[PDB]
RNA sequence: UUGGCGGAAAGGCCUUGGGUGCUUGCUGGCGAAUUGCAAUGUCAUUUUGCGUGGGGAUAAAUCAUUUGUAUACGACUUAGA
RNA sequence: CCUGAAAAUGGAUGGCGCUCAAGCGUGUUACCUAUACUCUACCGUCAGGGUUGAUAUGAUGCCCUGACGAGUAGGCAGGCGUGGAGGUCAGUGACGAAGCCUAGACCGUAAGGUCGGGUCGAACGGCCUCUAGUGCAGAUCUUGGUGGUAGUAGCAAAUAUU
RNA sequence: AUACUGCCAGCUGGGACUGAGGACUGCGACGUAAGUCAAGGAUGCUGGCAUAAUGGUUAUAUGCCGCCCGUCUUGAAACAC
RNA sequence: AAAUUGUUGAAAGGGAAGGGCAUUUGAUCAGACAUGGUGUUUUGUAUU
């Protein structure tokens, strides 16, 4: 959601030219971050390994208002509220390993070739 | 049949060579074409200059930078003919045009390798004696190619080195013949001759 | 010594086609060294393999094969028609196929 | 151990999808014949979707056969297995989606007793 | 219910085949395949190797041997379509070949359960191979360079066009 | 290890010498089976890593400030331990 | 072949290109490939037939067949679905009905039918018939809901705020 | 004698596609005998696997194709609705 | 439920996208191997 917004020098940190400073949204997000940090502290989590593992804002029921237009017309003036949810998780390394075996299937000729190689090599 | 076929472009009619090379590239053969400045076109030099000026007249009216790009080097002219002979807007055509490489003169990778000809494209074999023809280098410099003389100088230097190499190779072959003539006409040679070698 | 090739080299040129429609069920094969239908008549009925490699192992090999056969000649210039148990993947127009010498009749 | 029958041939294994069902969401995939005057699909222009035709009909000797060669038979109970009890080689039972767990296991046990093949003997139980 | 019963019912018996009129007739081999001839094995473990053709077996197969002492190809059978007949011929007179046949090449196929997930030669076979090979060698050595020709493995070279080659 | 030569896109060519391995140039000795009658029957490549060793030095850009030879905004000439 | 032969965006023997042609006239021949022709398999339609047998078959049942198959407007026929109704399955179901989701499966040329897995919460279906407010992609259709445009136009009259 | 035409119920090969049908039935051929057969539709032998290998679905890539439906209209992709 | 969104996952993307035939690649998945037949060195001993 950036079309026809102005450019800034502070988008180079992120490779883009269009970046902004949404004060109200940032305040809401950091308030929810504070709440999640409180929940994690109550749960007994690390508070230093914590990273935002999930964040999701989606549209809420619009709040309707009216605007008035030339020649006696009425158009909509809608708020576009958001549901914001987020989950912080303690960081961890790549625990997973030891992938599936994928048992092999050889024919008689393949088995004979493997046996012959095993005999020839020492 | 071969990994790369390198074609001496000298004396070759541009259209016949382009048709041959396009068929080969689509068939999957890597081709490098050297001496593009010595390619021939049938007909008078003035005629092919008029043809290139007709080509030059065509350009996108509202923006000449979107229009046809009239390339001037002889290698680029040969490439344009071949790209016209290839279905270049499909991935197969792009793969063939990637298989093709064309140069003016003979760059260092290819001056040390064998160069072949396409007799069904060679002007001396195809054109009737007494028919006029032009040279791609002469046409290119007439229409704006800037390196007729740099290429000619590098070509003279390369031909000098190659002639020295050929003299050395002749000397080695002749000395091999002189030394192994004593071992020639032997019983093994007679048996090979009877067998057909 | 250094040569173990027991087949003739060939190129997969295209599918059997008209100007504007192709038939993937028949492939056109050029046999290297062969330039006449008279000389290509030797290879009629000979088996052909398109051998390619995948990054995933299937049954102990990373190499897969698609078999086929030379069915008839095509044109006046030594190209032949070939039919494969699976149609050639159409990215192999100009790829190398191996025309084996069997079923042999010499 | 099975009846030698002709190899089951499907003339058109692809699904006949309605024209522009990919273009628009309001158009479902259920086949509808184009009745339009200018329709390329109705006019059978080259490069367009095929339309269902009676020439695609399956061989009468192999029609309705499962991949195993049985003709599938919706059953709801043991009385529903009783019809197949003698035709183990040509019919396979399919337990109705509506059958509860205990009735399903009863049907499965009776079909195992009579040798009847069931085309879904894994529903409503975990792997 | 959904389908109580169909009034018309199928039959239970399995059909018997019609009396086919395809009688098996002995195979006719090409004129270039006579016993005692040198063949190039075109496929198999021993592809490209030059062997000696000994006898036409009953199951349309050709009994061949290297000889084993010469190139390591044992007393096997090969498919006559997977070999190339060469004009080179050894005098097959002096070696008895009547012992070998399909029952001689009996294998006792392994069972399905015996699966070599990760992981010998009969004495009568090895001794009769020795006898056949000694007779074949005594014949072969009469022609110069033939033993080394049989030791060499055939290959196609750059420019080797088999449609013009004479074997 | 010794001369180089090669700038068109040089990235390739011998040699000067010491060491080692094969040599089918001509003659021998042993081995090969069973992959079972074929199944490409597997043999060459723009990248990396908790890793191992023959060795090497510890840089900038950007934001913020500033600038006005620039400038709608970005960009652009500049400055700042 | 040339002159005669002048029109406006750049430009079209289809393009590249072709000159003892890859041009023009002519003459053998080889080769390429249509849903055409020949021959096979299968589908359906039409037609001409066979078939009374002690049980294990509701005789257009089973079978032998030969030919044929384009289609708007239009006609006719066989079917597929929907809401209700009469019979029946002493049919399915709170041990989960109906709905809904599912680049899972099978069947049918198709309309569509059946099933696997999730969601859930009280009814529903097969068959023979009856009945109709019975099937939607459009009607600047109706009523609701929702988009891209778009974080865009813009929120600049009435001196002005610190 | 060779051409060149025509005929052969003349011989010898090399390839490809297909294998419908399924409890005796027919017409024929083979020294005119019981039997056989290439005679009213493929059998015989052999190997590998028994699995995602074949195949289905699905997404993509590639080759060649493919203009937006409905409508009125002689004619619609239409710069017609 | 759909339109329409957010996140994650998987994929393609040189002036559209979508589609048909055919294959390939990656995912995913259904189809005899308990059986109207022979028989056995006992898996855990109306027979396995």
């Amino acid at each position: 959601f950036n079309s026809s917004i102005g450019r800034t020098a502070q988008g180079k940190e992120f490779g883009v030219t269009k970046a902004r400073w949404p004060a109200k949204s940032v305040k809401f997000v950091q308030g929810l971050l504070q709440n999640a940090a409180a929940n994690a502290e109550a749960k007994g989590l690390d508070a230093t390994k914590l990273y935002v593992s999930h964040i999701q804002v989606n549209q809420a029921p619009k709040q309707r208002r009216r605007t008035y237009r030339a020649h006696g017309r009425i158009n909509k003036y809608e708020s576009s509220p958001s549901h914001i949810e987020l989950v912080v998780t303690e960081k961890e390394e790549a625990v997973a390993k030891a992938a599936e075996k994928k048992v092999v299937r050889l024919t008689s000729r393949q088995r004979g070739r493997i046996a012959a190689q095993k005999r020839i090599a020492a | 049949v071969e990994p790369v076929v390198v074609i001496d472009g000298k004396g070759h009619l541009v259209g016949r060579l382009a048709s041959v090379v396009a068929k080969q590239l689509l068939n999957g053969q890597k081709i490098v074409v050297v001496r593009a400045e010595e390619l021939n076109i049938s007909g008078e030099f003035f005629r092919n200059k008029l043809k290139y000026h007709d080509f030059l007249r065509k350009a996108t009216a509202f923006n000449k930078t979107r229009g046809p790009f009239h390339f001037r080097a002889p290698s680029r002219i040969f490439y344009k003919a071949l790209r016209g002979m290839v279905s270049h807007k499909t991935a197969r055509g792009k793969a063939a045009l990637e298989r093709l490489k064309v140069f003016e003169g003979i760059p260092p990778p290819y001056d040390k390798k064998k160069r072949v000809v396409v007799p069904q494209a060679l002007r001396v074999l195809r054109l009737k004696p007494g028919r006029k023809y032009t040279t791609l280098g002469k046409l290119s410099t007439s229409v704006g190619w800037k390196y007729e003389d740099v290429v000619a100088k590098l070509e003279a230097k390369r031909k000098v080195s190659s002639a020295e190499y050929y003299a050395k190779k002749r000397a080695f072959t002749k000395k091999v013949a002189s030394a192994n003539a004593t071992a020639a006409e032997s019983d093994v040679a007679k048996q090979l001759a009877a067998l057909g070698y | 010594a250094e040569s173990h090739r027991l087949y003739v080299k060939g190129k997969h040129l295209s599918y059997q086609r008209s100007k504007r429609v192709n038939n993937p069920n028949v492939s056109l094969i050029k046999i290297e060294g062969v330039a006449t239908p008279q000389d290509a008549q030797f290879y009629l009925g000979k088996r052909i393999a398109y051998v390619y490699r995948a990054s995933k192992e299937v049954r102990g090999s990373k190499i897969r094969v698609m078999w086929g056969k030379v069915t008839r000649t095509h044109g006046n210039s030594g190209v032949v028609r070939a039919t494969f148990r699976n149609n050639l993947p159409a990215k192999t127009f100009g790829a190398s196929v191996r025309i084996f010498l069997y079923p042999s009749n010499i | 151990a099975s009846l030698p029958h002709p190899k089951i041939v499907k003339k058109h294994t692809k699904k006949f999808k309605r024209h522009h069902s990919d273009r628009y969401h309001r158009v479902a995939e259920n086949w509808r014949k184009q009745k339009g005057i200018d329709s390329v699909v109705r006019r059978r222009f080259r490069g367009n979707i095929s339309q269902p035709k009676i020439g695609y009909g399956s061989n009468k000797k192999t029609k309705f056969l499962s991949p195993s060669g049985h003709k599938t038979f919706l059953v709801a109970n043991v009385k529903d297995l009783e019809t197949l009890t003698m035709h183990t080689k040509t019919y396979a039972a399919e337990i109705a989606h509506n059958i509860s767990a205990k009735n399903r296991v009863v049907i499965l046990a009776r079909a195992k007793a009579l040798g009847i093949k069931v085309t879904n003997p894994k529903g409503r139980l975990a792997l | 219910t959904a389908q109580q019963a169909p009034k018309w019912y199928p039959s239970e018996d399995v059909a018997a085949p019609k009396k086919t009129r395809k009688a098996v007739r002995p195979q006719k081999l090409r004129a270039s395949l006579v016993p005692g001839t040198v063949l190039i094995l075109l496929a198999g473990r021993f592809r490209g190797k030059r062997v000696v053709y000994l006898k036409h077996l009953e199951d349309n197969t050709l009994l061949v041997t290297g000889p084993f002492k010469v190139n390591g190809v044992p007393l096997r059978r090969v498919n006559a379509r997977y070999v190339i007949a060469t004009s080179t011929k050894v005098s097959v007179e002096g070696v008895n070949v009547e012992k070998f046949n399909v029952e001689y090449f009996a294998k006792e196929k392994l069972t399905k359960k015996e699966k070599k997930e990760a992981n010998e030669i009969k004495t009568e076979r090895v001794e009769d191979q020795k006898v056949v090979d000694k007779a074949l060698l005594a014949e072969i050595k009469k022609t110069p360079l033939l033993k080394q020709y049989l030791s060499a493995s055939f290959s196609l070279k750059n420019g080797d066009k088999p449609h013009l080659l004479k074997f």
